[PDB]
C-alpha cells in the first residue's frame, strides 16, 4: 500500500502543493531562473 | 524566442517524456498520431516547459493542440505577443 | 558617482548579507528574481549603505525596486537628489 499509493501518489502530491514551503526552513525556489531557449 | 530555438527545447523535452529522438521530431509530426502521445503525456511536456521556459498549457489547450507545428506556433504566438 | 562605483559598493554588501559572488552582481540582475533575495535581506543592504555612504533607502522604495539597475538608478537619483 505504501509503495504503490503513499510513496507513488500521496507523497509526490503533497510536495507539489506546498511548493517552496515543503522544504522549509531551507529557502528554495518553485522554479529556477527563467532560462532562455537554446540555439 | 526564434522558431528554431523553440523546436530545439521542445524536442529535447519530448525525449525525456517519451524517448523520441530530438532530430526525429519535426513540425509535421503530431503528438497524438505521429508521436503517439496521449493527453497525460502531453501534460508532462507542458509541465517541463512551465518549469524550464515558463510556458504552461492546461488540459483544454493541450487537447486542442495536435501537431508540433501547432505547439511551436502556439508558443511562438506567446513570443509574438510580447 | 559612476555606475560601476555604485555597483561595486552594492556588490560588496551582497557578498556579506547573502554571500553571492560579485561576478553574479550585474545591473540587469533582479534581487527578488535573479538574486533570490527576500525583502528582509534587501533592507539590510540599505542599512549598511546608509551607515557607509549616507544613502537612505526607505522601505517603500525597497518594495518598488526590482532589479540592480533599478536600485542603481535610485542611488543615482539620490546622487542627483543631494
Amino acid at each position: 500500500f505504501d509503495t504503490l499509493v503513499v510513496r507513488s501518489l500521496m507523497t509526490p502530491s503533497i510536495a507539489t502543493l506546498l511548493g517552496r514551503w515543503f522544504w522549509w526552513p531551507q529557502r528554495v525556489r518553485e522554479r529556477p531562473v527563467p532560462s532562455k531557449w537554446p540555439t | 524566442a526564434t522558431q528554431e530555438e523553440i523546436i530545439a527545447g521542445l524536442a529535447e523535452i519530448i525525449e525525456e517524456v517519451t524517448g523520441i529522438e530530438p532530430s526525429e521530431v519535426t513540425p509535421e509530426k503530431s503528438f497524438v498520431d505521429d508521436l503517439d502521445i496521449d493527453s497525460l503525456s502531453m501534460v508532462e511536456i507542458a509541465v517541463q516547459t512551465e518549469d524550464k521556459y515558463g510556458v504552461k498549457i492546461p488540459d483544454e489547450d493541450l487537447a486542442g493542440l495536435r501537431t508540433v507545428g501547432d505547439v511551436v506556433a502556439y508558443i511562438q504566438k506567446l513570443e509574438e505577443e510580447n
